[PDB]
């Protein structure tokens, strides 16, 4: 299964692939990274043409937006109450100087507590054997990402 | 840190180190990257003559060939290096020389991993570096058609 | 109408600014303003027009007649204006945006050009004058206080501490201190220069109050400069002396109730003509009149609906 | 309602009684738990043994629910008299995973004596060599209020869990945001 | 007709829409004027250097 | 790892179905042994009884019993082979259009 | 403060240890004349300072030139930038900075 696309310009993410399987080396031959299985998830990127390309469909996953709103409606939660409360509080949000968002930002986060993405992970395990394993490989490598992206300047990461 | 004095002292160290001890991968490798790193320091200098960097940029070539063929399998680094020389300082016949007996020394296996630098430069308009190509890529072909 | 000897205004989130009074809690005039949040607002020296600037553009306010509209306004820039001022006679009017640009504008009706236009490399927070009126202060993101002369072209540039912003930084007008706070609550004191003469505006670093651990919002002082209110966004306003920098009066808001969780901030005040009351602009949708020695509350106005941070306050000379 | 002769026997104080009134408990939820579906295996188990274990969970939450609170009341302290009464690992292991069965479930965790028993549990799972349940539990405590009896457990199951990355970040968490000269020296 | 209300409507409209002043910020200053300058907007009222006291009259009447 | 998801419920399937998918991931366990080959003549009338119980709501165990119904009577012989044959023909009188 | 903050510890030392390796890559990359006209927004004069920042970013004088920074103290300020109040009230409302 691939992902056809369509007025895209895949020739920039076949040279970050490359990239990336250099790092993958690098980890590979290092005993302290080895031993800790540290690696970056890869697809294939095959272009066609300047404005056309070919990326490979990798299963069993799913993107983060979604992951949250399924949990959210299941449990009868809106799906943007941290944006409704900030607008209540300051309906001209966007217009705001940078000390006045701040309060109001501020404000929004200590109404509402951030844990749907804790309870998700473990609702969705069998056993709770499975479910120390799945937290370890990911909270190594979501770091992996980050100082990786932070030295090829990634952004944009909705 | 390296000077115009620095440079070439290091240098009597690195060559004395590779002939000591010949087919070690740290020894070629330190000795071709230093000359890469000379031409360099030398490039800037003179742009705020021939002569100057053939007498470095000939031996890095060498250098690296030879790098390539002890590593056999982690000489990204060395390959790549190699294409940075040769799309820039490759149109002097001291350069082609010692290029044209390069790629016959290494396997035809090397290349595949550079394939996206080769093809990316193929319209380059000095045709003694760019018929080289050509045939470099008519080799692969022969050998892995469905790569290229 | 303004026709009073005292006046108070109080504006915010709610789109809409009250006109109130010091002998009554009452509110007497509801004035429009759409599309915008009023960043900070001041009065004319002349008393009869009021200034409320914010998110590229300045409305002016009519206060002799009832006016609910902008009749005066004023566009060009493409950012919001931090603070807005006059000078003592009323002849040019000095705003500094979040653009990075600390401009001064002319309120004469002809092409005099008395338009001065400064550069700075991050946007700016907080604009004084010189109570000579002959210098200026501009304070940016990047926490270099630069220090601007009329009369001269250049602006030095001081800097207490790099990568924290300052928010607020204001000069007593009978000339003793210069006093600036910064994202951190340090509110660092500077004597002024000496030479009132030929401005050779020179600084020294006086002394350092350890304070507000929570991020310092304004600081002002006194027209008897004996006093000094630095707000914070703790909740809390601490007054301060000129005789050895010891607490005053400690002021807060808070309920006590962890339930809470810091249910507003406490943006400004302002002193009165004797320096004995003091009015304070929090963002819980209210404003509180102060005492400086029984701490209690005197009034209390709970006419807006939105959250209030900024308020105007003056009166008379005599005090 | 037969049920409560089950478990109200008190006379269990050899291994095997306990192993035998498991599988006594077992069979008798099979056959009364208001489901045509899971009566009919209830043959299937007399003959079969291994069969019945598996479906201790899914008999045990049809009949429970029936129960109003007067009869589900007297199961939670019988549950709680079975949990502190032996030290069989093979026993405790069918009742730690009722308990991880009803948590998934979407009428929550059986009740306990406090807070579900998350403290109940947490010490019971230790002795029974599954520290992936132990330290779920331990996390749940530390959510309501830190101590430095928490601390100093949590350092523990990390170890012996070949974590000692995880252990480490404990300790960092007490130098700033704990008391000072507070971190025993062991 | 339909275009006759329209050009009406608009009328009315424009009556209330002259009543507000706008100055624009046109890019000229008294950039030739640099020996001019130190008088247009440079005045410098230093004075004021005698100070006087207060009888706590602003509030005598407030409260 | 689907059997072990039924065993704890992950797709918060409503108990009024979960008791039906629970009691046939385990009836199966033991039906693809021939270890427990003497057991194999009771589980089959057990297995009936649920088809013939559920009505129109059998069909999506169908993927799971048939596949292996089928193999054990290639397999089994004697006397069971008869008796399998008599029960696979009320199998296949409750789900009418879904045998294809 | 645990395994998040070790496995970055780990991760940049490698990097700054095959310092050519990861470098020289990104030199074939930025210098492509037709695949750097997207971040062209001299010719090639802001391909050299590209190259500058991601040189400055691996030998640790990235948030001041004058010093040069270990590991543990790079990773310590690029976590405090990460997650600061002022930078992330800054992003834009379809980035989720609450989320």
């Amino acid at each position: 299964v691939f992902l056809l696309k369509g007025h895209e310009d895949l020739r920039q993410d076949e040279r970050v692939m490359q990239l990336f399987g250099l790092v993958n080396t690098l980890l590979a031959n290092d005993p302290t990274s080895l031993r800790k299985n540290l690696s970056i998830q890869r697809y294939a990127v095959i272009p066609l043409s300047t404005n056309s390309g070919l990326i490979g469909w990798v299963p069993h996953c799913d993107t983060l937006h979604a992951l949250i709103r399924d949990y959210r409606e299941k449990k009868k939660i809106l799906l943007n109450i941290e944006h409704r409360i900030m607008l209540r509080m300051a309906p001209d949000y966007d217009h705001l100087t940078l000390m006045q968002k701040v309060e109001v930002f501020e404000h929004a986060v200590n109404n509402t507590a951030g844990d749907d993405l804790a309870k998700l992970l473990w609702l969705k395990s069998p056993s709770s054997e499975v479910w120390f394993d799945r937290r370890t490989n990911y909270t190594r490598s979501l770091a992996v990402m980050s100082m990786v992206g932070y030295i090829l300047g990634l952004g944009d990461r909705h | 840190g390296i000077n115009e004095s620095t440079i070439p002292k290091v240098l009597q160290y690195y060559s004395a180190a590779t002939e000591h001890d010949r087919s070690w991968y740290k020894a070629w490798h330190a000795w071709a990257v230093m000359n890469f790193e000379a031409v360099l320091h030398y490039k800037h200098q003179n742009q705020a003559l021939s002569k100057t960097l053939l007498m470095y940029t000939v031996p890095a070539v060498q250098g690296f060939f030879r790098s390539i063929s002890l590593s056999r399998g982690n000489n990204l680094q060395d390959t790549l290096r190699v294409l940075t020389l040769w799309f820039d300082y490759g149109h002097w016949p001291d350069v082609n020389e010692a290029l044209v007996e390069g790629v016959k020394a290494i396997q035809i296996d090397t290349w595949l991993q550079v394939i996206p630098q080769l093809i990316a430069r193929i319209d380059t308009p000095r045709p003694l570096v760019g018929r080289l190509i050509h045939q470099l890529l008519t080799d692969i072909g022969r050998y892995h058609p469905q790569a290229l | 109408v303004g026709s009073d000897p005292v006046i108070l205004a109080t504006a915010g989130y709610d789109h809409t600014v009250r006109f109130w009074q010091a002998h009554s809690g009452i509110c007497t005039r509801t004035v429009q303003h759409q599309d915008s949040q009023v960043n900070a607002l001041e009065v004319t020296p002349d008393r009869s027009m009021i200034a409320a600037a914010g998110y590229q553009h300045i409305r002016m306010y009519d206060l002799n007649s009832n006016n609910p509209n902008p009749i005066i306004s004023y566009d060009g820039v493409n950012k919001n204006i931090a603070s807005v001022g006059f000078h003592e006679d009323g002849r040019w009017m000095y705003t500094g945006g979040e653009d990075c640009t600390a401009r001064i504008w002319d309120l004469r009706s002809r092409n005099l050009q008395c338009q001065r236009i400064f550069q700075v490399n991050a946007p700016i927070n907080c604009v004084c004058l010189h109570p000579n009126q002959a210098e200026l202060i501009v304070g940016d993101q990047s926490g270099a206080i630069h220090i601007w002369d009329l009369k001269t072209d250049h602006n030095e540039q001081l800097i207490p501490e790099p990568e924290v912003s300052i928010t607020s930084a204001h000069i007593d007008p009978d000339a003793s201190y210069m006093a600036a706070v910064n994202s951190t609550g340090n509110c660092y004191v500077w004597n002024l220069t000496g030479g009132i003469g030929d401005e050779v505006t020179q600084l020294i670093p006086k002394t350092k109050i350890p304070a507000h651990t929570r991020y310092a919002l304004q600081c002002r002082f006194s027209p008897d400069s004996t006093l000094l209110a630095t707000c914070s966004a703790d909740q809390t306003c601490k007054i301060w002396r000129t005789s050895n920098f010891s607490l005053m009066t400690e002021l807060s808001i808070k309920s006590g109730n962890p339930g809470e969780s810091s249910r507003g901030w406490m943006w400004g005040c302002a002193f009165s003509g004797d320096s004995q009351y003091i009015v304070t602009a929090s963002s819980d949708n209210l404003a509180r009149l102060w005492c400086v020695e029984t701490g209690e509350i005197k009034r209390e106005y709970g006419g807006h609906q939105k959250a209030v941070v900024c308020l105007a306050f003056n009166d008379s000379v005599l005090g | 309602i037969n049920l409560q002769k089950a478990w109200g026997a008190a006379r269990r104080v050899s291994k095997d009684d306990w192993l035998e009134w498991l599988r006594r408990l077992s069979l008798e939820l099979l056959k009364d738990s208001s489901s045509p579906s899971l009566r009919s295996c209830w043959a299937l188990a007399q003959a079969y043994n291994p069969m019945a274990r598996d479906l201790f969970n899914a008999a045990f939450v049809s009949c429970w629910s029936e129960l109003n609170e007067d009869q589900q009341d007297e199961l939670i302290r019988s549950i709680e008299l079975a949990l502190t009464s032996q030290d069989i690992a093979e026993v405790t292991q069918t009742l730690l995973n009722l308990a991880e069965f009803m948590e998934h479930s979407d009428k929550g965790p059986l009740p306990l004596r406090d807070d579900n028993g998350i403290v109940l549990l947490g010490e019971r799972a230790a002795k029974c060599r599954a520290y992936a349940k132990a330290l779920h539990y331990k996390e749940l405590e530390f959510q309501k209020g830190p101590t430095p009896a928490i601390l100093e457990s949590l350092i523990s199951i990390n170890n012996k869990l070949q974590q000692p990355e995880a252990a480490a970040g404990v300790l960092e968490y007490a130098m700033k945001h704990f008391g000072e000269l507070e971190i025993q020296a062991t | 007709s339909n275009t006759a209300q329209r050009l009406e409507r608009l009328r009315k409209e424009r009556q209330n829409q002259i009543k507000c002043k706008n100055i624009q910020w046109k890019e000229r200053n008294s950039k030739q004027s640099a020996q001019e300058l130190k008088s247009l907007f440079e005045k410098k009222s230093l004075k004021e250097k005698p100070p006087i006291s207060g009888k706590q009259s602003i509030l005598s009447v407030r409260l | 790892y689907s059997t072990s998801e039924m065993l704890v419920n992950m797709g918060n399937l409503p108990l009024d179905e979960f008791y039906p998918a629970v009691s046939m991931v385990a009836l199966m366990r033991i039906f693809r042994d021939q270890s427990l080959s003497h057991h194999h003549t009771m589980v089959v009338q057990a297995i009936t009884f649920i088809f013939k119980s559920l009505g129109l709501k059998c069909v999506q165990f169908l993927p799971q019993v048939m596949p292996t119904f089928l193999n054990v009577i290639r397999v089994c012989d004697g006397a069971i082979r008869e008796f399998l044959f008599q029960q696979l023909g009320m199998l296949v009188s409750f789900v009418k259009s879904h045998i294809r | 403060d645990g395994n998040y903050r070790i496995t970055c510890h780990t991760v940049m030392e490698v990097l700054r240890e095959h310092k050519d390796s990861v470098m020289a890559v990104l030199e074939a990359f930025v210098y492509d004349p037709l695949l750097n006209w997207r971040l062209m927004d001299a010719l090639n004069k802001k391909a050299i300072q590209i190259i500058n920042r991601v040189r400055d970013k691996l030998t640790g004088r990235d948030f001041s030139h004058d010093d040069t920074l270990d590991v543990p103290t790079q990773v310590e300020l690029l976590i405090k930038q990460a997650t600061s109040h002022e930078n992330l009230c800054q992003c834009y409302i379809g980035w989720c900075p609450f989320w």
